[PDB]
RNA sequence: GAACAAUAGUAAGCACAAUCAUAGCACAUAAAAACGUUAGGUCAAGGUGUAGCUUAUGGGUUGGAAAGAAAUGGGCUACA
């Protein structure tokens, strides 16, 4: 057999440095993301399990990515509370 | 006193094989392995099965070739394909010799479902390591 | 042998790291010779190194029946090489590895990482919902 | 404890694809219950056993298509050979006990 | 009838090059 | 022939516990909630009481597999500690050294 | 006939006997042609179902475990939800006896 | 069947020793430790020689066992 788990597995990092974030979207997203961000190198990461296939992490984690980053510049009330 | 996989001292005239003659402890020091595979390394897995496999194939060759057989046999796995490697004393003519590799081979094969390599190494009489 | 060249924009690799275990030493020292003599011809620009060495011990009763006092213990020695190459292309990484692989003794395995460099997703450039 | 602190949680759980509601420690089992392959269905369970029948049954026709040879079946069947021809073998069944 | 042919260690050109002999992965035939 | 009729029992209730997996699963997943009615707790207790229980999981014993022995097992070769020891100390088991230290 | 050790790997692959290089362990299952929301996201199954119910609570668990089951394919994870219908569905006395009122 | 200012002993083999392992030495520990001895242990790891069983000493399902008057072996926790 070829076939080993252990390979679904994805790792995104990205620097939180190099996002065009605003100061509130920036903070929001740490706060929501939490132990997933580094906060003395700045790396955020994600890892992906739950997909069968290492294309499905992929997208998954570009997913959260691009999800991550749209909520981070939504104000709502409660964050007004 | 350990009893494991010894060959006791004879009168002195019992002929032994380099592998015989080398006891249970001896192993990675002077012996090798018998074996090889993936599948005991630290993060492995199906161990187990190349353990049914190879014993299989250890009785599988002893009753294909009878007789003929020189000393133990020799497994490797290399990407899926077996390795098959053994001494063979020369005891049959020829023909038969290549009859039992295309059956092997192809049975094998069809058994494991993996493609099976099979090599004779071909010897007149079993090496002596000692007595003799 | 055919080689295409198709449009697309090749896939880059920071960092291309391989781990091989093994049991033998010897046979990860001359795997690494080796290694490095088909990357130091391809270009590749590599490193190696020599991961702690994991040993796991076990025991088991020396006789059929009884005696308790009498054990025997059982080793499984796993060693480590590990290439760490820089700056890849995709088709770079592909046939090396594949050569590599094909390559691999029976008594060792191979464990791959690779970091692949892509800019930014197209919904996050500089679009805001 | 705060409100704010709440419903950030709520956000990054469900954002995140994990529990929604406050659920008990107990319920979670559930979660976990379906997250996993269960026991049974393993491979390294049900599989367990190589069949042996298989083994078996194959090198057996493979001993009388001549190919195989089995010097354990052949020691067995001399021997058997050598008890029934002393006088003692195994008893046409039902024959044995009542004569 | 008994067969014994030497190896080819003995029809071996000095110079001649090795990976034409053993191109791909193999046993270590002695004989070879 | 599996080696013994031990065997054949356990064979049998791997192939059981296999068939009803499913069905186990889905009925004690209702079973151990605390979120659902007690009532329908009730019913599906009586549920999983009912299916074959030579299809139950813990009612599989793993065994050597070539001996059959029934304790002493090594949980990575499935095989009894004489029988490894047996391959071990011939060299067929491959990276198996005694240890020395 | 085979001309060399390279031909003979060479037909081996063809054929699909020996593996592709270098090693994909993904190679030969292609998982259906499905896409990561087709597992993560259960929506669309829990459609037929009381919204304000225990039953949501319960069914939002059994959302979660299939969402982060790596070993089922997408046609399972339907099979038990559909199972979870049937199940409910077939005992409404039972819904109606608890003390809720349930669709 | 030896005496070394030597008097009938020579001898390859297996033991010990030596080397290996415990990541460099060294020591230490680990391992090893023949021939035999105790008819020592185990036909319940498995396999077998001799004997027995074959509508049963075989194969299944359902329950049921493992109670303490004591007597003692080894542990754990104490007595501050
Ligand atoms: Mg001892
Ligand atoms: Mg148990
Ligand atoms: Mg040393
Ligand atoms: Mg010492
Ligand atoms: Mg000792
Ligand atoms: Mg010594
Ligand atoms: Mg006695
Ligand atoms: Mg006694
Ligand atoms: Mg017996
Ligand atoms: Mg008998
Ligand atoms: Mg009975
Ligand atoms: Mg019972
Ligand atoms: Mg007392
Ligand atoms: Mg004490």
């Amino acid at each position: 057999s070829i076939r080993n788990p252990k390979a679904r597995v994805v790792t995104l990092r990205v620097k939180l440095s190099s996002l065009n974030l605003d100061d509130h979207a920036k903070k929001k997203l740490i706060k929501l993301v939490g132990d997933r961000y580094c906060k003395s190198t700045d790396v955020l990461t994600i890892k992906t399990d739950r997909c069968p296939l290492k294309r499905q992490n992929y997208d998954y984690a570009v997913y959260l990515l691009t999800v991550l980053y749209h909520e981070s510049w939504k104000t709502e009330e409660w964050e007004k509370k | 006193k350990n009893r494991a996989a010894r060959v006791r001292v004879s009168k002195g005239d019992k002929p032994v094989t380099y592998e015989e003659a080398h006891a249970p402890h001896y192993i990675a020091h002077r012996k090798g392995w018998l074996s090889l595979h993936t599948g005991n390394l630290d993060g492995e897995d199906h161990a187990a099965e190349r353990t049914v496999e190879d014993v299989f194939l250890r009785k599988f060759m002893l009753g294909t070739f009878p007789g003929c057989l020189a000393d133990q046999l020799v497994l490797k796995r290399r990407a899926n394909q077996l390795e098959i490697c053994a001494l063979v004393l020369r005891q049959l003519p020829p023909h038969k010799f290549y009859f039992l590799v295309g059956y092997s081979e192809t049975l094998l094969s069809h058994f494991y479902k993996c493609p099976v390599h099979l090599h004779l190494q071909t010897v007149p009489s079993k090496v002596v390591y000692k007595y003799i | 042998p055919e080689i295409t060249i198709s449009d697309e924009p090749d896939t880059l690799y920071k960092r291309l790291s391989v781990l091989v275990k093994g049991h033998d030493k010897a046979v990860l020292d001359s795997y690494e010779y080796f290694a490095v003599l088909a990357a130091k011809e391809l270009g590749i620009s590599i490193k190696v190194h020599e991961p702690p060495r994991k040993i796991e011990r076990f025991t088991l009763l020396k006789s059929v029946h009884i005696f308790k006092k009498h054990r025997v213990q059982y080793e499984m020695r796993t060693l480590y090489r590990c290439l760490e190459l820089e700056h890849l292309t995709g088709s770079t990484a592909d046939v090396y590895l594949e050569y590599i692989q094909r390559n691999l003794p029976e008594g060792v395995a191979m464990e791959v990482t690779k970091t692949k460099l892509e800019q930014l997703p197209e919904h996050i450039r500089k679009p805001i919902w | 404890l705060s409100e704010y602190a709440v419903r950030m949680s709520r956000l990054s759980a469900r954002l995140f694809g994990e529990v929604a509601r406050p659920t008990d420690s107990k319920s979670m089992k559930v979660v976990k219950l379906f997250s996993e392959q269960p026991l049974a269905k393993r491979k390294e369970t049900y599989d367990w056993y190589p069949n042996h029948n298989t083994y078996f049954a194959l090198m057996g026709t493979l001993r009388f298509l001549g190919l195989y040879r089995d010097e354990h079946q052949d020691f067995r069947d001399e021997q058997l050979r050598l008890k029934k021809l002393r006088g003692k073998g195994k008893p046409r069944k039902g024959e044995g006990k009542r004569a | 009838r008994r067969k014994a042919l030497p190896p080819r260690t003995e029809k071996m050109a000095v110079d001649q090059d090795w990976p034409s002999v053993y191109p791909v992965a193999a046993p270590f035939k002695p004989s070879a | 022939y599996y080696v013994d009729w031990k065997m054949l029992r356990d064979v049998k209730r791997r192939k059981m516990a296999y068939e009803y997996a499913d069905e186990r699963l889905r009925i004690n997943s209702l079973r151990k909630n605390t979120i659902l009615p007690k009532d329908l707790q009730e019913v599906a207790d009586e549920e999983i009481a009912s299916l074959p229980r030579d299809s139950c999981p813990v009612r599989i014993r793993n065994r050597c597999v070539m001996t059959s022995r029934p304790r002493g097992v090594k949980r990575r070769w499935r095989l009894s500690r004489i029988v490894f020891r047996h391959l071990a100390d011939h060299g067929q088991l491959s990276g198996v050294q005694r240890a020395m230290w | 006939p085979f001309q060399n050790g390279f031909e003979e790997m060479i037909q081996w692959t063809k054929e699909g006997k020996l593996w592709e290089f270098p090693i994909n362990n993904e190679a030969g299952f292609d998982d259906d042609g499905s896409e990561f929301h087709e597992h993560i996201f259960l929506d669309k199954y829990l459609q037929d179902f009381p919204k304000q119910g225990p039953i949501r609570h319960f069914m939002e668990l059994v959302t979660c475990g299939l969402s982060k089951n790596p070993y089922l394919s997408v046609k399972q994870k339907v099979e038990h939800i559909e199972w979870f219908r049937n199940y409910f569905n077939e005992k409404r006395v039972i819904l109606k006896e608890s003390g809720i009122q349930l669709n």
